[PDB]
RNA sequence: GGAAGGGCACCACCAGGAGUGGAGCCUGCGGCUUAAUUUGACCAACACGGGGAAACUUACCAGGUCCAGACAUAGUAAGGAUUGACAGACUGAGAGCUCUUUCUUGAUUCUAUGGGUGGUGGUGCAUGGCCGUUCUUAGUUGGUGGAGCGAUUUGUCUGGUUAAUUCCGUUAACGAACGAGACCUCAGCCUGCUAACUAGCUAUGCGGAGGUAUCCCUUCGCGGCCAGCUUCUUAGAGGGACUACGGCCUUUUAGGCCGCGGAAGUUUGAGGCAAUAACAGGUCUGUGAUGCCCUUAGAUGUUCUGGGCCGCACGCGCGCUACACUGAUGUAUUCAACGAGUUUAUAGCCUUGGCCGACAGGCCCGGGUAAUCUUUGAAAUUUCAUCGUGAUGGGGAUAGAUCAUUGCAAUUGUUGGUCUUCAACGAGGAAUUCCUAGUAAGCGCGAGUCAUCAGCUCGCGUUGACUACGUCCCUGCCCUUUGUACACACCG
């Protein structure tokens, strides 16, 4: 058979090193403080982060979306 | 204690349906009951006309098949507990039985 | 594939929707009676199921 | 609550496919035959078979487990259906007995005129009154034949033949296709009928020896 | 292929408590008769215990039964963490 | 064998009926066209693949997804192999299909090598099974004997007879085994048997109507499980026909013609079943039947969207509607059978009754898992009027407008209503099909397909004929004799 346009490539997610490490920050004390929000689900729990985008806050677990302005 | 107890006997094999509904009057009488029947209804036939090929080629042939059902019912003057008893008896494979009331 | 696009379409009834019970097959099926057989299988398990020729 | 109708034809139907369920699970054990008895709350199989040790295996272990998923495949309630094997009397006079045990022979690599051979013998020495055995396919080239051996009575039109004649059709898969077997073997008048038909042929008249 | 650990776990209970397990052949079928997981995956799961000989498969009119062995009742019990008096319903 | 003899067949004829072939349309095939218009089949293909395809079916075409690639080894990898996803863009598309933005999940996967799996993918000229045909005719083959050096032959036949290699007999054959027959199913008779509140009849009691209206007569409606019964209906067991009897012909046989009686005297009628040996006949597109070959992740696997299978200068096959008065239309009138029917969810299948509406249809009470309800269950036909020989009130092709139902979706009208338009067709060339009695033909009804569609198939009943009951002239079949330079067997 013969293909016109090019073959396309399923997505791959991308590697990200330390994904969980950039989530959390230790003060000299020992304090931790989340650079983060934590989805207020209760499904999804305590340490479930929420991506931080351009425009609004997105949940990875239940898909929960925050927009703020 | 007297009930018009309702028997309903289907079967494909008519030998013994018909032994049966024979044991089944022979018993009830035996015990002085009053026997009504058996009614024997019109006979069931299921028929399904198939062709003979598993394909298009040859000549239309057609298989005529029938399955025969045979309904016979059969009501006694009798209790709950007798007419249990009588239906106790050693009943043949093939041979469905229904009790009821009415 | 997708769960909104995978066999989504509706097959409430047509010749999709039913199937011979023996080999699967959608074709020539024999609904009388509920037998749900295709008419090969039918012709070839009518003695076992209690189908006998007499005319 | 379904209408008469549909009541018989789905025993029929389950009976049918409990027959091929069977088949196909004791091929190898030998599987003469099923039958199927319905009394009040409780439904009896029966399978007739050569090899009953096999068919129950150890303590019960193979009957249980069919007893088990056949319940679990045709919704049957807990503690209703159960499972019987059975020794079937004149293995010999059984085709489906008999095609199974070609069946192995030829698989076994024996020779295809041999294995008819013996199966005749063994049939007629068995009690037939007559018996045939057919072997169509690809048997020593790549031209397809068949081959036919038959001894003794044998009937092929009426209606005495539905009961007088019991016949089997089986498929062996060989290393180049497929060989069709069939067994056809004549049955002899029994009048006890556990044998043999309880009906003389209907062209049989017996004149009383007189006094 | 892919399948949840609580649906396998589930699938695994299932067959060691039981001994025995048939399925439709419907991939589509949104729930197992006898079991909360999809079909599909009951099947495949199936499948894949009988390519390593953990169990013995039939497949007669649309549809597929399943028999537990003697290495499946092992590695059932291997995996499940139940005691080794606990066997399956059958014996 | 365009050689002889004997016999047989409405897939042959004769004597005839209906016809087909001519017209419109439905449907299948070829051709053409097309992205595709998927494909098998050429007496024994062509309303056949139960093949009436909007989606599916689907095998074809234009595109988009997904793995439903087990298992083993190796690589990567918890400092994460890999899954899913909000928003924007992209896309036919609320397919994260893909990209941007980055969250979640955790060894279930990903990568490579072997090995699998699936395929309505090729091969029916590799096969199994099944079916059709040779072939609806009566034919076919051992054992022991006889003949021949042998292939072979007799049995299995001169003759008579039969539907029959069915019998009577003749006989180097005697005994046998299949086919035929017997057999089984349906229908035809039983005032005899058994039994019927899921079938009926009779009389009675009551009530309505009519007639002299009390009593009497006619006709309707309802109850009697302690009114009786089984003629009518149902279904089990049995009886019945065996050419039984009479007259003729025939070998004192097998048998044949006619005839009374009888329900039945063609094997009582119609079917089912059906031998040996074969076809390169059909089917791999019925099968988790199957060998080999091809493909197997950018798939010939699977799924989604849309289109197509239906495309129209043309030829052919099976059919439906007609050409009219033995008729069309509008009233009135009233006689079948084989069958089929639900998940009860507000309700699914058959649908009674009531209401709404011109129809199509809609709403509300309900019955039936059934001799219990639909089923109180057709048309042709009968009867009275209009039409008046005019392609006319025959014919209903084509087309417009519009309204309902099924379906997720009706456009290339799915189907069904109302009005309107009113084509060929005035009985059909050469050729050619089926048919001998409740048959042909006409008429309608049930089922299969079915969410909705029957001009098709399988059955059913209703009205109901003409002609013949003979032959080998044509087309073929069986046996014998005979010729052959045929054996791939005269399509030699
Ligand atoms: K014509
Ligand atoms: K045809
Ligand atoms: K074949
Ligand atoms: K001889
Ligand atoms: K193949
Ligand atoms: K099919
Ligand atoms: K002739
Ligand atoms: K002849
Ligand atoms: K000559
Ligand atoms: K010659
Ligand atoms: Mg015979
Ligand atoms: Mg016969
Ligand atoms: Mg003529
Ligand atoms: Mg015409
Ligand atoms: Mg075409
Ligand atoms: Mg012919
Ligand atoms: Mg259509
Ligand atoms: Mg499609
Ligand atoms: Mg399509
Ligand atoms: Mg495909
Ligand atoms: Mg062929
Ligand atoms: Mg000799
Ligand atoms: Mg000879
Ligand atoms: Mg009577
Ligand atoms: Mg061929
Ligand atoms: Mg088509
Ligand atoms: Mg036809
Ligand atoms: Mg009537
Ligand atoms: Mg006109
Ligand atoms: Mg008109
Ligand atoms: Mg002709
Ligand atoms: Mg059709
Ligand atoms: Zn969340
Ligand atoms: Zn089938």
């Amino acid at each position: 058979k013969t293909y016109t346009k090019p073959k396309k490539i399923k997505h791959k997610k991308k590697k990200v090193k330390l994904a969980v490490l950039q989530f959390y920050k230790v003060d000299d004390s020992g304090k931790v403080q989340r650079l983060r929000k934590e989805c207020p689900n209760a499904e999804c729990g305590a340490g479930t982060f929420m991506a931080n985008h351009f425009d609004r806050h997105y949940c990875g677990k239940c898909g929960l979306t925050y927009v703020y302005q | 204690q007297i009930h018009k107890i309702r028997i309903t006997l289907s079967s494909k094999n008519v030998k013994n349906l018909e032994k049966v509904c024979a044991d089944l009057v022979r018993g009830a009488k035996d015990k002085r009951l009053r026997v009504k029947g058996p009614v024997r209804m019109p006979t069931k036939v299921l028929n399904i006309t198939t062709r003979k090929s598993p394909c298009g080629e040859g000549t239309n042939t057609w298989d005529r098949f029938e399955l025969r059902v045979h309904k016979r019912v059969i009501d006694l003057f009798s209790s709950a507990d007798v007419v249990k008893q009588i239906t106790s008896i050693t009943i043949e494979p093939g041979v469905e039985v229904e009790v009821t009331i009415a | 594939g997708h769960s909104n696009i995978w066999n989504a379409h509706p097959k409430n009834y047509g010749p999709g929707s039913r199937t011979c019970r023996v080999c699967g097959n959608p074709h020539a099926i024999i609904r009388k009676y509920g037998l749900m057989c295709c008419r090969q299988c039918f012709r070839s398990n009518a003695k076992e199921i209690g189908f006998i020729k007499y005319r | 609550q379904i209408s008469k109708k549909r009541k018989f034809v789905a025993d029929g139907v389950f009976f049918a496919e409990l027959n091929e369920v069977l088949t196909r699970e004791l091929a190898e054990d030998g599987y003469s035959g099923v039958e199927v008895r319905v009394t009040p709350v409780r439904t009896e199989i029966i399978i007739r078979a050569t090899r009953t040790q096999n068919v129950l295996g150890e303590k019960g272990r193979r009957i249980r487990e069919l007893t088990s998923v056949v319940q679990k495949r045709f919704k049957f309630k807990e503690n209703s259906v159960e499972l019987y094997a059975e020794k079937v009397n004149n293995r010999g006079l059984c085709a489906v007995a008999q095609a199974e045990s070609l069946r192995y022979k030829l698989l076994g690599g024996l020779a295809v005129r041999r294995a008819c051979y013996g199966v005749l013998r063994f049939i007629m020495e068995s009690g037939a009154k007559g018996c045939e055995v057919i072997v169509s396919g690809k048997l020593r080239a790549q031209r397809a034949k068949s081959m036919k051996f038959k001894d003794g009575y044998m009937i092929s039109s009426g209606q005495p033949v539905k009961e007088y004649i019991d016949s089997a059709v089986r498929h062996i898969l060989m290393r180049q296709g497929v060989l069709g077997i069939k067994v056809k073997i004549m049955l002899d008048w029994d009048p006890k009928g556990k044998q043999g038909p309880t009906t003389p042929l209907p062209d049989l008249v017996t004149i009383h020896s007189p006094k | 292929m892919i399948i949840s650990e609580k649906n396998r776990r589930e699938i695994s209970k299932y067959l060691f408590q039981e001994g025995v397990c048939y399925a439709k052949k419907d991939y589509n079928l949104a729930k197992h008769p006898l079991i909360d997981v999809p079909n599909l995956q009951v099947i495949k799961l199936m499948q894949s215990f009988k390519s390593k000989e953990y169990v013995r498969e039939t497949f007669a009119w649309m549809h597929y039964y399943w028999y537990l062995t003697n290495d499946g009742i092992e590695f059932l019990r291997t995996y499940l963490n139940l005691p080794s008096e606990i066997v399956p319903a059958t014996l």
